[PDB]
């Protein structure tokens, strides 16, 4: 996650296929995801 | 019509939503008000499925 | 009642540029809507 | 409480422009349909009222709606720039009344006439007669200058009801206060 | 005020109808008092003064909707031709204009009429600067209406003062087009015939022709008195010689005719080439300079300038050879036709279409196997 | 006076029914907005109104109308979320800086 | 003269196929009337009211071997220049059958039965001849 926006919305770096702005699912808290930290996303 | 056979005459494009082709794409006012209004046209008929469009891969669900 | 009737005025005058600042809003809400 | 189908039938001819009544003509009928579309919302919440001009040929401007503001902003710019047409006017009322929502609802008519209408007789009684049958309720509203109690729209209202009669009336207003209160005792009570 | 028109009632028209316009007043029953004031400035007393009235319109000026501003410039304009008065005139249509700025249609009258009493005095380009404004706006209007007819008869009238004939010709027939065809004063009909008719026959880009036979105008009036204009009318659209009625013309009508006889003569000449090519069988359709010339009285080697200006302003597509003294024809410019024409036209076209159907059976029946 | 009554009643009515058809609208586009936001670089903007992007997925795509934001906002590499595949621009993004640029401080 | 068509429900009709694809606008309006009617003016008029320039295309439903289904007409307000009374009457404009790719798909699956092979065979150019 490059960046946490403010719903909040987050910029995801999916390695290299690209730039995504995505949400958290219901399971994790967003206290949980920091800026810089890696975390995992679905496919879809 | 019968047990060995679904005819289907008529087919309405429901909007396009951000969900994609998924329960929630049918906007139950849309469906209700659009059969209301084919209905007066003459056209009365029940709805026997739904069709989705597959771009590029081929017919599977 | 002059004074009152051109109060009245004032009150419908700010709610037609109101409603046609609305109009322009939404035309503009159908425009992104086609794009 | 009874559920039916209103189609105000509002002139907008050349005549309905002399104002004989206080402010005009035009805002007199605008007050007319104003009160009885209020009425009969009022009276049934789900009921219907429509709006018919009569001048030229026609115009259907306010197809049936549950809702009177609709039937309100079309009355505005009703342009009196024409002339009445009164068969066909009811004609394409009953028509609309035809393509009801709802085919419970009762039929009925209320119809502005404020210029003379240059009909015959033998048509109006035949419109009548057509009328009585389908099962449609045309109350006449007899609006300003005209031959009192207008004999072709005093026979065409008898003619709908014949030996007994209900929801079929013709009002005759005579000049002087606006037609808005007189029509709220008359038709829009019964 | 509203007993002002009952002192103008007792002794410049009728008892009864004061009366009845008092009533109407007083009844505010204003339409129909409209149309009984249309047709009171209708009455022919108004003659000399008028004073009272638009004093007592002052009601109809003020009042919202006077019935139709339309109908309230109507009554206008018949107060300002009882005026007249050049000077004031034109600040009375420029109140009235100011008055109906809300009905478009109510504008185009009130210019119309504006530049129909400008048109005595300075008839310049400021006039046709009206004309052009009126234009712009009747182009906008969404149907033909009243006022069409009062834009047409004013610029017919323009047109006539400038001189330009064509142009007058189109639009007198636009006008008469646009207008009842009677409910016309029938005198009114036969000046507007006459007119007509010489605007055609001056006319330097119109030889069409085909109204003089078919419009009501030409028909109805004109037929007794004074024929000659239907006469050579007639001998121009045909382009025979006919020129014996052109002198008797030249007699009368000195003015228009006696000036531009010589064009008058170019164009029947180049209207009997016309009428040379359509006689033909339209297959003989090689013309003989001898014919041209007898045709047209025209000298051998006037026929060659004749035919070479007859291609050049557009009413025939063909070529001329000097060798033979033939002259080549294929005619695009359309014409008039008349019953007895159409008739032959009707017989032609069946045996042309017994042609066709001979020879499609013929295929049909000789390509049974093939066709499939 | 008859202005009054008039213009408040049609007026209100024009409101009230502008405003639902408003939210309607806004609802519309809201649900049709998908989360995803593809981000992606505008390389030049040209008058048709349109936009050239160039996808983070190293694709170039020209926008037949730049989308729901507005071009007059808009200028050469500015961070736009285009969607997945439609490729249309859908808001713009606050200028973001790498992990690594905020470590270079 | 009495004809009755829906305002409300033609407006709630566009207003669902513009939700569902906003490129089309109203253009004009169709009747299967093999004959043009005397009430047609009005119904102009009356889709004038929703796109001024409104075509007219009456879409025959019986099928006639010569000539084309369709005819497009427009409404014409004019002088007439030839002296001549106007009239709303109903000018023509051409008209002709084209398809996109989507439809001429499926038109090509439908008449896979009944269509005649692409190609100028001799049977089938003097068919066309005749």
């Amino acid at each position: 996650c490059t960046k946490i926006i403010n719903d909040p919305k987050y910029i995801i770096n999916v390695k290299q296929f690209a730039k995504f702005v995505v949400d958290l699912s219901d399971q994790v808290a967003p206290t949980d995801i920091e800026e810089g930290m890696r975390v995992g996303v679905d496919r879809n | 019509v019968d047990d060995y056979t679904v005819r289907v005459i008529d087919v309405f494009a429901m909007p396009q939503s951000g969900t994609g082709v998924s329960v929630e794409a049918v906007d139950p006012v849309f469906q209700a008000k659009m059969l209301d209004m084919l209905k007066q046209t003459g056209r009365p008929e029940m709805v026997v499925g739904w069709y989705h469009s597959h771009p590029g891969f081929g017919c599977w669900l | 009642k002059l004074l009152e009737h051109k109060e009245i005025d004032g009150r419908l005058k700010e709610l037609r540029e109101q409603l046609k600042e609305l109009t322009k809003q939404y035309e503009k809400s159908e425009n992104d809507l086609k794009a | 409480m009874v559920l039916e189908s209103t189609m105000v039938c509002v002139d907008n001819s050349e005549y309905m422009r002399n104002g004989d009544f206080l402010p005009t003509r035009l805002q007199a009928q605008q007050d007319a349909v104003n009160i009885v579309c209020h009425s009969k919302t009022r009276s049934n919440p789900e009921n219907n009222v429509g709006l018919i001009t009569l001048a030229n040929d026609c115009e259907v401007l306010t197809t049936l709606t549950p809702d009177t503001g609709r039937i309100l902003s079309k009355l505005h710019t009703v342009q009196p720039k024409g002339k009445i047409t009164f068969c066909t006017g009811i004609r394409v009322a009953h028509l609309a009344l035809k393509h009801r929502q709802g085919k419970n609802h009762k039929m009925r008519i209320i119809a502005f006439v404020g210029s003379p209408v240059e009909d015959n007789e033998k048509d109006l009684v035949k419109l009548a007669k057509r009328l009585k049958k389908e099962k449609v309720n045309v109350d006449i509203i007899n609006f300003g200058e005209e031959e009192v109690n207008t004999e072709k729209l005093t026979a065409f209202v008898n003619t709908l009801n014949g030996k007994d009669g209900t929801g079929s009336h013709l009002v005759t207003v005579p000049p002087g206060p606006s037609l808005a209160d007189a029509l709220i005792s008359s038709p829009i009570l019964a | 005020v509203p007993g002002f028109l009952q002192q103008s009632q007792n002794s410049p028209g009728q008892p009864a109808v004061w009366h009845r316009l008092e009533e109407l007043y007083t009844k505010k029953l204003w339409h129909q008092l409209t149309l009984q004031v249309l047709d009171f400035v209708q009455d022919p007393c108004f003659a000399q003064g008028d004073g009272l009235i638009k004093l007592y319109e002052n009601f109809i000026s003020e009042f919202e909707h006077r019935v139709n501003p339309l109908s309230l410039v109507e009554i206008i304009l018949h107060v300002v031709r009882q005026m007249t008065d050049p000077n004031v005139a034109l600040t009375f249509l420029e109140k009235t204009r100011e008055k109906v700025k809300s009905s478009d249609e109510a504008v185009i009258l009130c210019k119309t009429a504006i530049g129909a009493l400008k048109l005595n005095i300075g008839d310049l380009q400021v006039t046709k600067e009206t004309i052009e404004d009126v234009e712009e706006m009747l182009n906008n209007l969404p149907g033909v209406t009243s006022v069409h007819s009062r834009f047409y008869d004013l610029s017919s009238k323009y047109y006539q003062t400038i001189g330009n004939h064509a142009s007058y010709y189109k639009d007198a027939l636009r006008f008469l087009g646009c207008v009842d065809i009677k409910d016309l004063p029938v005198s009114e009909q036969q000046e507007r015939a006459f007119t007509l008719g010489l605007a055609g026959l001056l006319g330097e880009g119109v030889f069409n022709f085909g109204e003089l036979l078919m419009h009501p105008v030409l028909e109805s009036l004109r037929n007794t008195d004074r024929q000659w204009l239907i006469d050579t009318l007639y001998a121009f659209n045909s382009g025979n010689v006919e020129r014996f009625q052109t002198l008797k013309t030249a007699w009368g009508q000195q003015p228009d005719l006696a000036a531009n006889e010589a064009q008058l003569l170019r164009k029947i000449q180049l209207l009997c080439l016309m009428e040379m090519t359509f006689t033909r069988p339209a297959n003989h359709r090689q013309l003989t300079f001898e014919e041209i010339a007898k045709s047209a009285k025209i000298t051998v080697n006037e026929v060659e300038l004749l035919v070479m200006k007859a291609l050049s302003v557009g009413l025939v597509k063909g070529s001329i050879d000097e060798v033979d003294k033939r002259v080549h024809m294929t005619w695009v410019q359309p014409r008039v036709l008349d019953l007895q024409q159409i008739k032959g036209m009707k017989d032609r076209l069946e045996f042309w279409c017994t042609d066709v159907k001979s020879m499609e059976m013929l295929v049909e029946h000789q390509a049974h196997d093939i066709l499939t | 006076i008859k202005i009054m009554k008039s213009e408040v009643l049609r007026v209100t009515h024009e409101l009230q029914a502008m405003k639902d058809k408003i939210k309607e609208n806004s609802e519309k586009i809201k649900v049709n907005k998908t989360l995803p936001y593809l981000v992606s670089n505008v390389i030049e903007l040209l008058d048709v109104k349109c936009a050239v992007i160039k996808t983070s997925t190293r694709q170039t795509y020209f926008l037949p109308v730049i989308g729901l934001v507005d071009a007059e906002k808009l200028k050469p590499g500015d961070l736009v979320g285009v969607n997945k595949d439609s490729y249309l621009i859908l808001e713009t993004l606050p200028t973001e800086y790498d992990s690594r640029v905020k470590a270079m401080e | 003269s009495v004809w009755f068509l829906d305002h409300d429900y033609l407006e709630n009709m566009y207003g669902m196929f513009k939700k569902v694809n906003a490129r089309e606008r109203i253009v004009g309006w169709y009747h299967t009337g093999p004959k043009l009617h005397k009430n047609d003016i009005a119904i102009n008029e009356l889709m004038k009211r929703y796109c001024p320039n409104s075509v007219l295309v009456i879409i025959d439903v019986k099928p006639k071997d010569l000539g084309l289904p369709t005819e497009a007409y427009i409404s014409v307000e004019e002088v007439h220049d030839d002296g001549t009374p106007t009239s709303k009457t109903f000018e023509h404009v051409t008209s002709e059958i084209g398809a996109e790719e989507a439809e001429e798909v499926g038109v090509e699956h439908l008449l896979r039965d009944i269509k005649d092979t692409t190609v100028g065979t001799l049977s089938q150019r003097i068919t066309n001849q005749v």
